DNA sequence: TTCGCGAAGTAACCCTTCG
DNA sequence: CGAAGGGTTACTTCGCGAACACAT
């Protein structure tokens, strides 16, 4: 009868909880009623669409996935059985929903990627570029112009629509990396034993060697098409400038600002890891090599299926070999770029104060260890994961909480009279700070006994980690905590919605001058600072949820 | 039984003597406590050779004036040691204890001046101590209040 | 069809609806003998084509359920070649009944 | 109730950064309840976007504009101060 | 009628009967409720039982 | 202190392929 | 061609019932 305390839905779902509110929170219920109900029972089509949802006919669900559809929120399967019609079947997208939450942060420092050249006109510019490009799912260039109606300001954007395309933020949208990617391997593999029927002696070495390493190598290329493939822009007498193609439509890619966050990440690890001074330059030095060859964040785009039988060494090995080389420019020299003027004692820049960065690696992990720049992102992420994951849990559950959490890391299936030898626990407080975080998970225990039915006690129940469990589980919990916090905005905006009508609509200079009486104006200053408090909430928080979903 | 006959009046007061010593030995006392000249790009690459603790520094804890007869530091050399590993002392290959890390979090906060500077700039970052003081009042409806939620 | 001879192997029928429109039949040299056609104990049985199952459907008003179910590996549809959804007209002969019908629909 | 902690909330939108942010969410929050934004749903539907959908509504994807959606709303504050008939609204 | 030659008792009678409240009188009452709501079965009622 | 079949649980052994 | 993995059939253990209703 307390109902404040959001009991309600503890066992409601995490996955539908974020979902389908966030596809509420731009269109309403009548799309949010498919993208949480096409993520509660997998894909569907649309003729066994309708009678689950409770609603219109087909003349609806056609018409809210076309919303999503232009918005890139869902998946399609064009595909044929061998007696029945074409179907649909219809998927969700993850990140074609993370978009919704993620374009605010998205274009606010994609602002402070694009800081550089100039300061005034470029900041309003890119905030209105790439503000209208997220809030579509694809547009063009010559249907964005037609609504200029200027003639050097149309020749700016023009130049910033190439000065974005060469960062890499923006590609084109092709059907490839529209179509779902744990079908598209199966699409270029029943082809592909439909390549080679061949009547020959061949055993099953054919189906782990030839198929699937030759799919591999068409596979890996095709995925790498969509990172520059429209550049011929050699139209010489209308412009006297590199002109992006106007019947060629373009989308954010995606990836790179995924790795321009985890970036970021790495240099709020570098700001504690080593000092003032050298983090500095590991910035310069890290924040050029992010355009050139993307594959640094991703789980692997084939690994998602195919990891069964023996192929993660493999895995990682193709991930150490390609993770070398490939961005191969300058390890530590001079460049053009920025300097930081500064102290950045030394009043000499030249070989001797460049030469700091060296001395990053050999101390506590920055890791680029072996000759010049070699694997500088690849045994930083079960780390990475490791180095937040443990500030969390001691920031909430106390500093006792790290002292018995890392003890166990070290050695597994540890003892309390071993672990007592090791902490300085007095008496209680090893199984005290226990016994309040077995509620969580990292504490999983593992019992020996060989008796009948406990009889003698047997010394039993000595302490493991399981650190696999505990990840996902911190995961879950943050992803939760999100989507709580986009509620409680919700229910702040359902609440008082007679006064939000008016005062959006013809109130915008006024709004201090009486137009509202003094018994309910502080509502309007009530109802913009806790709802500022949500999303700052949100800015802090998207920060740390997006460390747990490493490769 | 060099540990289970002190339980526990002093063991927490030791960290502190030895913590401060493996801070004089791989930075400066005075300049760690302010930010003025950082430490000339910390020791101009610093210090390969310098390790930590071998064969003096027990004794020099022994001799340290610990209200203590000179008896029974004599395996705690290693397990205090090791026993402090979590956001303090460094591991790599051997006797490589270093400080950097708490000695900007805790150091110039606790014992320190209180200032409102130059810190906006601080961006969603690692800060565990820092904002105390929790509601005033009345924890309006997304506060810290729900954790306990497991999900 | 294939004809087995002795004891089947579990590495035979491993892809036995690999061929989309066709499929192999396992039989054996024991049990074939003599048929079960000819054996008193079972009458008359002849499948109906789709123009004729769909009249049964329009008197007594059923559909593709809700009818009493044969299932496949029986001898009667190993016999006959019943694949899905055929329907079977049974002429069975009780003693004091006369020659009345019953049908099945395979599974 | 029950009263455990979470390091991060307090004293954080006193700053520019988190504040512009937040203020960019709201932006977007309001101006993604408008649909199409005066140039769209026109160009790129037909272009290799669900077939089976794009085929059968070929003229029919026009329903969702800010030009006629928020154009006949904006029509009827005239019909109504020169001409009134009682239909229910 | 159902395919096979099947029994009358406790584990014959659940060939057809989709009725889980006559199958909870027949034998075994524990155990096809706490089965039923875990499969989360509909249950129409038109038996007479 | 008793017969009835149906669930898991565990072992002997034969087919199939790898280098 | 010898050895390793996947999978069919065969030996052994538990539990659920044992008819209706009256007076104790």
């Amino acid at each position: 009868v307390m109902t404040i305390s959001s009991l309600e839905q503890r066992t409601l779902n995490p996955d539908l909880f974020l979902y389908k509110e966030l596809v509420k929170a731009h269109l309403g219920e009548r799309a949010a009623s498919v993208i949480g109900m096409l993520v509660a029972l997998g894909r569907l089509s649309v003729r066994e669409l309708v009678e689950k949802i409770d609603g219109m006919d087909v003349d609806s669900v056609k018409t809210t996935l076309v919303s999503l559809t232009q918005l890139r929120c869902v998946k399609y399967l064009q595909e044929t059985a061998i007696s029945g019609k074409k179907t649909t079947y219809y998927y969700y997208n993850e990140e074609g929903i993370h978009i919704l939450l993620y374009s605010g942060l998205i274009i606010d420092e994609i602002i402070t990627q694009m800081r550089v050249n100039d300061e005034e006109e470029h900041k309003q510019l890119v905030a209105e570029i790439v503000q209208n490009v997220i809030s579509l799912g694809s547009l063009t260039v010559e249907d964005y112009l037609s609504s200029v109606t200027s003639d050097s300001m149309k020749y700016t954007i023009s130049s910033l629509f190439v000065q974005l395309c060469e960062m890499g933020y923006l590609i084109q949208i092709s059907k490839l990396h529209y179509t779902p990617i744990e079908d598209l391997w199966q699409f270029l593999y029943e082809k592909h034993y439909k390549n080679i029927p061949r009547n020959s002696p061949l055993s099953d070495l054919k189906k782990r060697s030839q198929a699937k390493m030759n799919a591999k190598t068409d596979f890996a290329k095709i995925i790498n098409k969509p990172n520059e493939l429209s550049q011929i822009l050699t139209v010489d007498p209308k412009t006297s400038l590199r002109i992006v193609k106007p019947t060629v439509s373009l989308t954010i890619n995606l990836d790179r600002f995924m790795k321009g966050r985890r970036s970021k990440q790495l240099i709020n690890l570098a700001k504690t890891r080593v000092g003032s001074v050298t983090a500095q330059v590991y910035k310069i030095a890290l924040r050029l090599t992010e355009q050139k060859s993307p594959k640094i964040r991703d789980p692997l785009t084939q690994t998602g299926l195919l990891q069964d039988l023996e192929e993660a060494k493999s895995f990682q090995d193709e991930a150490e070999l390609v993770e070398e080389k490939t961005p191969g420019l300058t390890f530590n020299a001079i460049d053009l770029a920025r300097h930081l003027p500064a102290e950045l004692h030394s009043a000499s820049l030249i070989n001797s104060h460049l030469k700091i960065l060296a001395s990053s690696n050999f101390p506590f992990l920055n890791e680029t260890k072996p000759g010049v720049y070699y694997v500088p992102y690849s045994k930083l992420m079960p780390v990475l994961k490791s180095s937040v994951y443990e500030y969390v849990i001691a920031s909430t559950l106390g500093p006792s909480a790290m002292r018995l959490s890392r003890c166990i890391r070290d050695n597994k299936l540890v003892s309390e009279k071993i672990i007592n030898s090791t902490a300085l626990m007095k008496e209680k407080d090893i199984r005290s700070t226990l016994a309040s975080l077995i509620r969580y998970n990292s504490v999983e225990i593992q019992e020996v006994p060989r008796t009948a039915d406990r009889s003698a006690s047997r010394a039993v129940f000595l302490f493991r980690c399981k650190e696999t469990h505990s990840y996902n589980f911190m995961r879950q919990n943050l992803e939760w905590n999100m989507a709580n916090l986009l509620f409680k905005k919700e229910k702040l905006k359902q609440e008082n919605s007679t006064l939000l009508k008016k005062a959006n609509r013809d109130d915008v200079k006024g709004r201090e001058n009486e137009l509202l009486l003094p018994s309910e104006l502080n509502q309007l200053k009530m109802v913009n600072e806790r709802e500022l408090n949500v999303f700052a909430r949100l800015s802090r928080l998207l920060s740390l949820w997006e460390v747990f979903q490493m490769a | 039984f060099t540990d289970g006959e002190l339980d526990i009046e002093f063991i927490n007061s030791l960290l502190t003597i030895v913590w401060r010593f493996i801070s004089e030995n791989t930075f400066p006392n005075g300049f760690k406590n302010f930010e003025n000249g950082p430490k000339k790009n910390v020791f101009y690459a610093p210090n390969v050779k310098n390790y930590s603790t071998t064969q003096e520094i027990l004794e020099f804890i022994t001799a340290a004036q610990v209200a203590n007869v000179e008896l029974t530091p004599s395996n705690i050399r290693s397990l205090c040691e090791v026993l402090v590993y979590d956001d303090k002392l460094e591991k790599v290959t051997h006797d490589c204890y270093r400080v950097t890390l708490e000695s900007i979090l805790q150091m110039n906060q606790g014992e320190g001046e209180p200032e409102a500077g130059n810190k906006a700039l601080e961006d969603e970052e690692e800060f565990s101590i820092f904002n105390y003081f929790k509601m005033f009042p009345a924890s309006k409806h997304d506060k810290e209040v729900v954790y306990f939620d497991e999900w | 069809i294939f004809v087995y001879q002795n004891n089947i192997t579990p590495s035979a029928m491993k892809l036995v609806p690999s061929i989309p429109p066709a499929t192999i039949e396992t039989f054996n040299e024991a049990a074939l003998v003599v048929n079960i056609t000819h054996h008193e104990l079972v009458p008359k049985h002849i499948r109906l084509s789709s123009d004729e199952k769909r009249e049964l459907l329009k008197r007594y008003r059923l559909k593709e359920s809700q009818l009493p179910r044969i299932q496949r590996a029986d001898p009667v549809a190993l016999y006959l070649g019943l694949k899905r959804g055929e329907v079977v007209k049974i002429i069975r002969k009780s003693e004091t009944s006369g020659r009345y019908a019953s049908y099945r629909i395979c599974m | 109730t029950e009263f455990p902690s979470i390091p991060l909330p307090i004293n954080g939108p006193i700053t520019n950064k988190e504040r512009s942010l937040a203020v960019k969410y709201i932006n977007f929050g309001k101006t993604v309840k408008d649909g199409p934004f005066y140039t769209g749903s026109m160009s790129l539907i037909i272009d290799q976007q669900e077939n089976s959908k794009s085929g059968k509504r070929k003229p029919n994807i026009i329903l969702d504009e800010d030009d006629t959606n928020d154009g006949i709303e904006r029509y009827s504050d005239k019909y109504l101060k020169k001409r009134k008939i009682g239909i229910s609204i | 009628y159902k395919g096979e030659v099947l029994g009358i008792t406790r584990f014959g009678l659940s060939k057809m009967r989709d009725s889980v409240l006559q199958l909870a009188s027949f034998e075994k009452t524990t155990d096809h409720l706490f089965d039923a709501a875990f499969y989360m079965k509909k249950d129409a009622v038109e038996g007479v039982s």
